[PDB]
RNA sequence: AACUAAUCCUAGCCCUAGCCCUACAAAUAUAAUUAUACUAUUAUAUAAAUCAAAACAUUUAUAAAAGUAUUGGAGA
RNA sequence: UCUCCAGGCAUACGCGUAUAACAACUCGGAUAACCAUUGUUAGUUAAUCAGAAUAGGCAAUAAUCACACUAUAAAUCA
């Protein structure tokens, strides 16, 4: 869940559970050259790495190995018609490898007349 | 931004009002929702135009230009696929006409009748005519999308009639949040020392 | 066509949840694709697919907020959750 | 634009208007009521009439206050209506003489006085013209209550006298305690100055005391709508039933 | 450079209601048995109604009728600008 | 988590969030709505709503039995205190 | 009849009149916009001068009676 | 491939996408080629690299390969 505030947790709290997530992640097909059971995935800048192997255990039942994340900088030299810098928004990049033995390979989607010129065509006379 | 026949934020839409525009804005005389009475559909009589005199059916309003658009009137001809290779097909492209231009008929006899909005014994607003008052029912036009309701056919991921229609809803003393909890038997007796809000 | 707040309402506060879940998993797969198909510079079949999840999860929100801000004003009265 | 009401009127129409309309009709009656205080440094003139140099005519003549500036420390003592008064003076009292820049400063003094309204001794800064004023006020609990506010010139003061108005309204046991007999003494020799309770609260509160007094007043905890919509459910059954 | 477009063309209507009304009422002191003056009639700023002053003195007398209403930033503005004036007319 | 002495992070369990993921078997609710279903016109829920659909029946009944009484207004739904939920009205102690 | 250029009317404003006013989430005074402890927390004396007195010194405006009288390096 | 020149590589600081690929040839490089330019897309992966409890009790003797050895500028929480 992002956008939202969280409870303050206190000696003896009640553990923290999330009913409702509005994490929403991408998968990508990897930049670079990355290990077939390695996945790159652009997630929510607000999202923790132990989120992402919990998100993918228990929303899509996906074994985890081990994941690396990147933090993106968006580059800001892109300006306007009226000179104004524009952002673009920085995207946080994981690199999640598989669990079990289980590889992953990125499917492939999006598999007149010559002899009488300048005379119309449709004059008979 | 000067409204045109193009759709607003198309591509011809930018081609007429590029961010650097700065031309005299086109003053069109305000129209209430109530003093509006034209809508797609409608069987029209062109006050004045190429077509004047001649009854057509409305198939597209803009309201901020004042513009009604009748199929099939006053419609010029236009070369459509100019490319370096073939001149062009010639097509007929309709024009804009002003709200002004164009006047509702009367279904029994076909006259450019003023008209006057009244309600009737259901509610909804019909347009009555000044003189040999009747009523002019809201014409039906078909989707613009073509999908018709009933024949469209559920695809993947697109629930079935049924199970839209049903009602599971319970009114009962329990938050979403503890129904959840009852139906899977979330249980927590841990409890979160005082906070001071401030 | 996308849920209509209305017909979330009918549906229970369980279920509600579920269905919360089921437009996400859409969304992610449509969003999914769609960074694909941006990285092969091509376009998204049917983006309204999209759209219409979105329009879904919103109306599913605030369905479920409604219920937890009608039982917050009975118990409590405060119009807001949040105290201030 | 041009304000309709000038600026002094601003504060009239927030006066009347919101929580100050709210506020009890006692307080904003001793909040409107302005007392002028009695004179100390300036006597008024002994003519009603004078020649007038202009026209060469008998003219009105008129009164000008001597300005005297009162320090915050009389607000926190008990002065007889004294106060530094800065100015000029010219030596001599002679206008040809030299101009030098004097502060005036009256004698002051720091005394303890015995209330009997509340049983204390307070050590307290006064001068010798607000002991004279006590004598002649019968007592110092008396110099309290008779004095006006204006007169006192003294915010403890008005604080004694909201304590000692309270203490008089309520019959507060805690007048001389353990001797019952003495503190119905103290409430009939002090009786004149009894007052309902609410209209001794707001005696001498400031401007922003009196606004958090009113916003606390008013402040009251969420109704729970459960609760609302219970009595009124009941309400309208009751009415039916009858 | 001069333009190369017409302008629209204009008509005006001597005889409207503003035109043909103007000027009516003007003898109500003579004609009204002198109990309103024609000075009554005049509409525009309060402070020079039925009275003319010069440029230092039509200022002055707007200062005094809406000081009390005048904002501080016009006040100060006015305040300044008079002494300008009053300076120019009282010695040069 | 919370960063202990000597600069050593100390991950806290309660503070990890746990993602409650429904049960999608069986459950007949997809992403997408027929366009043969009708478009339900919205009638948001409100506490008078709430308040005439549960608690309304049950003291209606006990008033004109007399069984009514302040004691008993927990009975009919009121909550003294949120304390002892785990989701808390007010003040918002729960995430979404 | 050519180039460079030029062409235009609304972008808007000004003064009176009238009118007082009472118009998402998330983060923040810590290092503002940093989701929870640190470290207590805090504006303001005549307005002056410039300026006028051709310098400069007391001094120098900020309905009728009437610019009459007084005052003033009796001078601005 | 040949001829010749001889401060190179990391970190700090600063900069903030100038990085890389594709596509353009108008503008930027004080000319071209080519890009540092224009448009679009991609990028930098850390338990090891870097950053982000309390109250009492008690301490004489520098370093210099610290041993000898001296010196003066007087030099170590547990």
């Amino acid at each position: 869940a992002r956008n939202v505030l969280y409870p303050l947790y206190q000696l003896g709290g009640p553990q923290l559970r999330v009913f409702r997530t509005n994490f929403f992640i991408q998968l990508v097909r990897p930049g670079t050259a990355q290990p077939e059971d390695t996945v790159q995935f652009r997630i929510p800048m607000e999202m923790t790495r132990v989120d992402l192997r919990n998100y993918l255990e228990q929303i899509y039942n996906v074994p985890v190995a081990a994941v690396r994340t990147r933090v993106q900088h968006g580059s800001n030299r892109r300006r306007d018609h009226k000179n104004v810098r524009i952002k673009k928004p920085d995207y946080k990049v994981a690199y999640v490898q598989l669990a079990h033995g289980q590889t992953f390979t990125f499917p492939d989607l999006f598999p007149s007349d010559l002899r009488c010129p300048g005379i119309p065509s449709w004059f008979g006379l | 931004y000067r409204y045109g026949m193009s759709r607003p934020g198309s591509i011809a839409d930018k081609r007429k009002n590029p961010p650097w525009s700065r031309r005299r804005p086109v003053v069109v005389e305000p129209i209430s929702d109530e003093d509006w009475h034209l809508f797609c559909g409608d069987m029209v009589e062109i006050l004045e135009g190429k077509d004047a005199g001649k009854q057509g059916k409305v198939v597209q309003v803009v309201r901020q230009r004042n513009w009604v658009v009748l199929e099939g009137l006053n419609t010029h001809y236009r070369y459509i696929g100019r490319t370096k290779d073939h001149r062009g097909t010639m097509i007929a492209s309709e024009a804009p006409l002003l709200h002004h231009q164009v006047k509702l008929v009367d279904p029994v006899d076909r006259k450019p009748t003023e008209i006057q909005w009244r309600f009737t014994e259901a509610g909804e607003r019909v347009r009555v005519s000044t003189r040999s008052g009747r009523i002019i029912p809201k014409p039906e036009f078909p989707r613009a999308d073509g999908i018709v309701p009933e024949t469209w056919t559920d695809g993947p991921k697109d629930t079935s009639v049924e199970d839209a229609l049903e009602r599971t809803y319970v009114p009962r003393l329990k938050t979403l949040e503890e129904d959840v909890m009852e139906a899977m038997g979330i249980q927590e007796t841990r409890r979160f020392k005082k906070v001071y809000w401030y | 066509a996308s849920w209509t707040c209305q017909q979330l309402r009918n549906k229970s506060n369980e279920d509600l949840h579920k269905l919360w879940y089921v437009l996400l998993k859409e969304r992610n797969m449509l969003l999914t694709l769609e960074q694909e198909a941006k990285r092969q510079r091509l376009p998204m079949p049917s983006p309204e697919r999209l759209e219409k999840v979105v329009d879904s999860m919103d109306n599913v929100d605030k369905v479920v907020q409604e219920r937890e801000d009608a039982l917050r004003l009975l118990q409590t009265g405060q119009e807001k959750p949040r105290p201030g | 634009p041009l304000h309709r009401y000038p600026v002094h009127l601003w504060q009239k129409l927030r006066l009347r208007q919101g929580i100050c309309a709210r506020l009890p009709a006692h307080f904003l009656r001793s909040l409107e009521e302005e007392r002028t205080p009695t004179p100390v440094h300036y006597k008024p003139h002994g003519t009603k009439f004078k020649i007038n140099p202009k026209n060469g005519q008998r003219e009105r003549v008129e009164d000008v206050p001597i300005p005297v500036h009162y320090p915050p420390e009389s607000q926190q003592g008990l002065w007889g209506g004294e106060g530094l008064i800065l100015g000029y003076r010219y030596a001599n009292n002679d206008k040809l003489s030299k101009r030098v820049k004097k502060v005036w400063k009256p004698q002051l003094f720091t005394r303890e006085l015995y209330s009997e309204i509340l049983d204390k001794k307070f050590t307290v800064t006064v001068t010798m013209r607000t002991l004279d004023l006590i004598d002649e006020a019968y007592g110092f609990d008396f110099y309290i209550l008779k004095t006006p506010k204006e007169d006192l010139g003294s915010k403890f003061g008005m604080d004694l006298k909201r304590g000692m108005l309270l203490r008089l309204a309520r019959q507060d046991p805690h007048l001389h305690p353990e001797n019952p007999e003495r503190r119905a003494a103290i409430y009939d020799k002090y009786r004149s100055f009894v007052i309902p309770e609410a209209e001794a609260e707001w005696v001498g509160l400031t401007l922003e005391e009196a606004l958090e007094k009113q916003r606390l007043l008013e402040e009251k905890d969420p109704v729970p709508l459960f609760k609302v919509y219970v009595e009124e459910l009941v309400q309208r059954l009751q009415e039916q039933v009858l | 450079f001069v333009r190369l477009t017409l302008p629209p063309p204009k008509v005006v209507d001597r005889w409207n209601e503003k035109r043909a009304l103007f000027g009516v009422y003007d003898n109500i002191g003579i004609l009204g048995n002198f109990e309103k003056h024609p000075k009554e009639l005049i509409k525009g700023p309060v402070w020079l109604r039925g009275w003319r002053g010069n440029e230092l003195q039509r200022c002055v007398r707007k200062k005094k009728f809406v000081g009390n209403r005048m904002f501080i930033e016009d006040l100060h503005n006015l305040n300044k600008r008079i002494s300008y004036l009053y300076k120019h007319f009282n010695r040069h | 988590g919370i960063y202990t002495s000597d600069r050593k992070f100390v991950q806290i369990k309660e503070m990890v969030p746990e993602f409650v993921v429904p049960d999608l078997t069986g459950f007949k609710l997809k992403p997408y709505v027929n366009y043969r279903a009708p478009a339900g016109i919205d009638t948001p829920l409100t506490a008078k709503a709430l308040f005439q659909e549960t608690v309304a029946p049950a003291i209606e009944k006990d008033f004109k039995e007399g069984t009514f009484d302040a004691n008993n207004l927990e009975k009919y739904g009121f909550e003294p205190t949120q304390e002892g939920k785990l989701f808390q009205l007010y003040p918002k102690n729960f995430p979404r």
